[PDB]
RNA sequence: GACUCGUUCAUACUACAGUGGAUACACCAGAUCCCAUCAGAACUCUGAAGUUAAGCACUGUAAGGCUUGGCUAGUACUGAGGUGGGAGACCGCUCGGGAACACCAGGUGAUGAGUCAG
RNA sequence: GGAGACAUAGCCAGGUGGGGAGUUUGACUGGGGCGGUACAUCUGUUAAAUAUUAACGCAGAUGUCCAAAGACAAGCUCAAAGAGAACAGAAAUCUCUUGUAGACUAAAAGGGGAAAAGCUUGUUUGAUUUCUAUUUUCAGAACAAGUAGAAAACGUGAAAGCGUGGCCUAUCGAUCCUUUAUAUUUGCAAAAUGACGUAAAUUACUUACUACUGUGCAUAUAGAGGUGUCUGAAAAGUUACCACAGGGAUAACUGGCUUGUGGCUGCCAAGCGCUCCUAGCGACGUAGCUUUUUGAUCCUUCGAUGUCGGCUCUUCCUAUCAUUGGGACGCAGAAGUCUCAAAGUGUCGGAUUGUUCACCCGCUAAUAGGGAACGUGAGCUGGGUUUAGACCGUCGUGAGACAGGUUAG
RNA sequence: ACAAUGUGAUUUCUGCCCAGUGCUUUGAAUGUCAACUUGAUGAAAUUCAAUCAAGCGCAGGUAAACGGCGGGAGUAACUAUG
RNA sequence: AUACUGACGUGCAAAUCGUUCAUUUCAAUCACGUUUAGGGGCGAAAGACUAAUCGAAAAGCCUAUUAGCUGGUUAUUUUCGAAAGAUCUCUCAGGAUCGCUGGAGUUGAUUAAUAUAAUUUUACCAGGUAGAGAUAAUGAUUAGAGGACAGGGCCUUGACCUAUUCUCAAACUCCCAAUAGGUAAAAAGGGCGAAAUAACUCAAUUUGUAUUUCACUCAUAUUAAAUAAAAUAACUCCAAGUGGGCCAUUUUUGGUAAGCAGAACUGGCGAUGAGGGAUGCUCCUAACGCUUGGAUAAGGUGCCUAAAUAUUCGCUCAUGAGAUCCCAUAAAAGGUGUUGGUUCAUAUGAACUAGCCCUGAAAAUGGAUGGCGCUAAAGCGGAUUACCGAUACCAAGCCAUAAAAAGAA
RNA sequence: UCUUAACCCACUCGUCUUGAAACACGGACCAAGGAGUCUAGCAAAUGUGCAAGUGUAUAUGAUUCUUUAAACAUUUUACGCAUAAUUAAUGUAAUAUGUCCAUUGUAGAUUUGUGCCCCACUUUGCAUACAAUACCGGUAAGCAAAUGCUUUAUUGAGUACGAG
RNA sequence: GAUGUUAGGAGGGCAAAUCCGCCGAAUUUAAGCAUAUAAUUAAGCGGAAGAAAAGAAAAUAACUAUGAUUCCUUUAGUAACG
RNA sequence: GGGUAAUUGGCGCAGUUGGUUAGCGCGCGGGUCUCAUAAUCCCGAGGUCGUGAGUUCGAUCCUCACAUUACCCA
């Protein structure tokens, strides 16, 4: 029985009243899919980085220890 | 449309390489009796209570998607290939 | 009824007058860094990478390269709320923004200004003027020069 | 002077003229081989006998076009206000924003990299 | 007596089977049914210069076609127009000039395209396998259609490159089930099925060691068979013999808005009116009024506003028919036409029809027009329309249908 | 006679059509068409074939069975009609 | 049991009464006994009848059957408080799921701050609607002028060109606003350096990339532009109700129009009183704890009716004046009514013009500027004051709620 | 307090409804009765006990036997849920022995210090948010004779000192 | 095989909660309904007892094996059916 | 979908592993009073694709169209 079919009333009105919300503005991400190739790089790149540091560390460490 | 008998392709079982094939068209056959579905349909239909099931009759479509079935000539491993639904289909005719 | 991809676009995608004819080769070699920021502008002369109405004219930050593409990620209202979209377009259709760059030119000017002047000891607002009143002035206008004026009768 | 790569992509175009060819471009000479055809026209190859006639460069024209600027015009239109006007159609005022074609005047290029020749 | 291993009966099995049973008999819908699909979709437009966005709005399209119309490279430039060349004419082919697209691009319509995306030619099959990040609609689910990649293997080009279907925007399908593919992946519930295989060993219930081990059924993974009421019930009619839950979310009745339609009044003045615009008229045109018509509408009433007409009875109106008083005239009188004040007073007998209406006949002074919930059913009447019975036709296989008639109610 | 219908005294008449749907009659020449049976294959389950049921189909019969029962043009001393 | 559609119709009766009428030796009537029972009986057939019960009797049970539908659905105060959109639905009176709401909690702010904002700014974009155009393209489309191919006799009709011309388009576009929209404005960062790390990159173990580690150092005593009862924020959970809506301005599509149908933006109304609009769901004012005083808004100030028979300059007589947004009708056309203008001519004749006024102006119960009334207006148009006038505003009290200070003799 | 007055105001409540004082429906009156419950299973919230466990089930035992049909008690692997996941499945199953240490970041509460209290450095680095790596089950892909292997992909309601 | 008022005895009916045989629905659920569902329920009809029925392995397991029947606690909302 | 049968010259039909027909018709010439008639031309993707063999329209296989019956978890 002929019942009207749109309008987009109101619809602004309730919007507004918690605010047009925003995203959440995470500083990093999943890189998942992004670029194989330069990310497989980059994790033996911080395996590498992390590894020297690491050595170090316990260098310092177990020198201090004697 | 119309494809012709053989084709040079990629093989993906039992290869790595294009080789050729050989194409055939696909076609469904009797379903065998002891098949499991069969066997419950034939248990539900027996004895009283008349048909059990919708059966799928309302019926649009006039036409069914074409499948070609590839064979490599090298291993003899089969493989589908499917593509768009054509009213008339020929295998290997006039160029 | 219908709202298929291309819906609605006639005279948006369609080029301006004199305008027709492939992308300029020059317009390949720009420059596109990881975080840049980066204008998403329809063409119809590249037909692969075309993006979906809505991006068109909108501006966002690149977050990953490809071969030929490029993620843009922009923002779009739904409703109650804006949230974050990575459209993948082709090089083509995006163009390198400008708006960065205002601010970019203003720190390299501040730092400059900044540096001299901390060597003086002399204490500066650095900080944008954003035009204030009109202040007072002396104006000497001969009396000779001046007009006079009515509004005009009717014709 | 000239060239090779380009850039902006008509101030760079087009149409009709004139002016210019050290070196350079080019037209132009030829067909054995590579090559290409219906056709050495093109293309390819091999030349260097001729020539500014053209291409090309440069300039001209109450040129067309294109391009800046004025002027069209505070006109057309328009955001906000109004227990404004008007029977209605529509039209003012207050706070604001503000075009276009035509027309008229100017303009007809600029330039990055490399190279050769007095 | 007769018939007799046939009957019959018992159980299976096919047919027949509205005799009887159970059940269903879409939705949208400017009432419903009929028509249509606006139900899945795609273009342009409506849409109001981001995005959004409606009507059974408008102009349309979709259920395919394609081994090339796919893929890549190369070469070439088209439509058309002019001027030419036996047959040769507007068309035939050939040539030159002009030719930014006026062509062609599978198909709607819009975009895009000239050293091409077009046309011609060469070589080919990437219209491939596997996997992401995602866009569109959107719940930011699904399918579908894409965009950007990755791991393979290749195709083309000298090479960069480009190629994961069609220049871009459309061309479509869940679960169960079936079906056929894939695998050095698995199962069939206490066990076995290649094979006593390969070595040994002794005479036996011997020891080591082996990716590959019956039929059938099942899984896992991947397609395909279809649901167009297109996010997917297997579904025909009828009731004026009917019931019940509801609905003024919704028709048939008034009133209400509007007044297309009807009715009534204007304004113009080309003409008509013997000559003469306007005595009387008045086209071509144009402005209103009215709600006595018919519509459009669906605001009000469906836990009932008694649904036509006649009879009777009263009052109101005036857009005047008569009567009274006037004015104008194409007015001699007479007869009369148009017109102004006028609603005081009046406005009939019948034939025929259920009739509003209509048509006659006759009287007449004239037989004006209307309103009041279409005035008037606890005033009547009940002829009509609108219950159950019935008839005839057409229509329907039927039950039954009929803004067709007719009769008892 | 029993059963089943239609019509409805008398009188006068009871035309056409078996295509459609019914109803109905013949059959081992005959297409299909079930269980069983019977043979073949297989280690077996299975899987295959083959046989004279009726029925329908094939060939007829039937309207006091259901029912049904056309359209355009042109043509006569006037015109008209046909 | 026919007719009176007679009596009665809260009856004399849940079918009676009066009068009229059909029937009487037969298909006749009655009594009693007897037979047949509920999807059954029986029927000279009406779906009739089967104990006031029949298109499926009566009784009890399965059974408190079932119902997307109707009605109802119980003390107070206090706090916060909706929706009538959306997607899918054998779906349009429903449901699911989003949206919008409350409670609970944590995190964070609690440092006039950074996060942040229905906002502007400065930068920077993206646009193709109003508009504008036809001599810019496509489609329309009216005219002539000047020229060098077709029919007839230099000439005629042309076609055809060339420069022009009149008017145009939601589904035309050279060009093109306003409004609306996006991105930008620095410390988890940015600078300029060094050094490391990688199987990536590149010719390049240093050619880059990216990360990482060290350095040096960028505004901050207003805060890398303003402004901000800007953290009353984030975020999580659990759940509600709702998913029929409607109206005004402005934009707007269908329709002759409609208190009509359908949209766009915003505000309302719904759920909302109070003061004003006489009267009223939506208009204006203004949103409401309880009070006291103050001063106003919207609107008024002749009386009804609280304020002025105020002041000041005009206009207006109507034998159907006129009088307040929405809002409750009035036009084309006339006027030797009066009032101003404006243009012409020789203090007049002409021609126009717009104020009020008049004509045009007809409807039904009696009758409505809200009523009485009003003409030196209480009318119409101004201007000037003064005043009266709300649950709004200011001051003060009192209440609760919310937060804040702040407290273990 | 009640009672009339008087000025001014003031429409039938309930109700479904876009819109009710309605020519919408239900209500003659009065009194009493009269409508979101109970169980099952699940969830979150919050309270409470215990805590890698937890619940003492059915049942037994007691000088427990009006109340008591409750309370009390339970000789050093019963069962539920938890404690580990994943795959259709035979099944397989969490860094890894260089170390009782407890994967890496960036923010980030709490702490230490310096130059009894605000700072700004430093210092430790929770919760949590965002990532990143490892590794486990399934699947790919590569290899393959094996206690199957692999630097690579993926997928899971997975894991990285418990929480029920 | 009959027959007997032969001699001694027995069964019939009432009562149903629990109990045992049959026979047997539908409302209902699925937002419709046809298979399923309601439910081996209700109604119908037969038969017992102070309890009845069941019971002394043609059982389960696949273990280091258990060991008539019934019931409780449980496995388990699981294997499974649809 | 099963199973069966039918499609061969203008028309209508036979035939199957050592064959392309017969009749009607058409065309044309010959012929008895006019025709019946004889003779010769006409004139064959044997529905389609592929295979099996000395040899196939024929047989095996493939497929469409027509026909008759029956199935319809499709």
């Amino acid at each position: 029985a002929k019942s009207k079919n749109h309008t987009n009333h109101n619809q602004n009105r309730k919007a507004h009243k918690n605010g047009i919300k925003k995203p959440k503005k995470h500083k990093f991400m999943s890189r998942k899919g992004l670029d194989p190739n330069f990310f497989r790089n980059q994790k033996y790149c911080l395996k590498g980085i992390q590894k020297k540091k690491k050595e170090l560390k316990l260098k310092a460490k177990q020198e201090k220890n004697n | 449309v119309n494809v012709p008998k053989t084709r040079k392709t990629y093989c993906s079982n039992k290869c790595k390489k294009h080789t050729m094939h050989k194409v055939s068209q696909y076609k469904k056959g009797k379903e065998r009796l002891s098949s499991l579905g069969r066997r419950r349909y034939d248990m539900k239909q027996k004895g009283f209570g008349g048909q059990t099931k919708p059966v799928f009759k309302k019926k649009a479509k006039t036409t069914k998607k074409i499948v070609l079935k590839l064979e490599c000539t090298k291993c003899k491993k089969k493989r589908f290939q499917t593509m768009k639904r054509c009213k008339t289909f020929e295998m290997g005719a006039d160029k | 009824k219908s709202r298929g991809k291309r819906s609605g676009t006639r005279y948006k995608f369609s080029k301006k007058f004199r305008k027709h004819g492939e992308c300029t080769a020059n317009k390949y070699l720009e420059k596109l860094n990881y975080g840049d920021y980066v204008d998403i502008v329809c063409d119809s002369t590249q037909q692969k990478g075309m993006p979906f109405n809505y991006y068109h004219g909108k501006t966002g930050k690149i977050f990953h390269i490809t071969k030929r593409g490029v993620g843009v990620l922009v923002n779009k209202r739904v409703k109650h709320r804006i949230e974050q979209k990575k459209v993948c377009v082709r090089i083509e259709h995006v163009r390198k923004s400008r708006c960065n760059e205002d601010f970019l030119l203003r720190k390299i000017k501040n730092a400059e200004l900044i540096k001299e002047a901390k060597l003086k000891n002399e204490h500066i607002n650095i900080k944008r003027k954003t035009e204030g009143p009109k202040p007072a002035a002396m104006i000497k206008v001969p009396p000779s020069k001046i007009i006079t004026i009515e509004p005009l009768p009717f014709y």
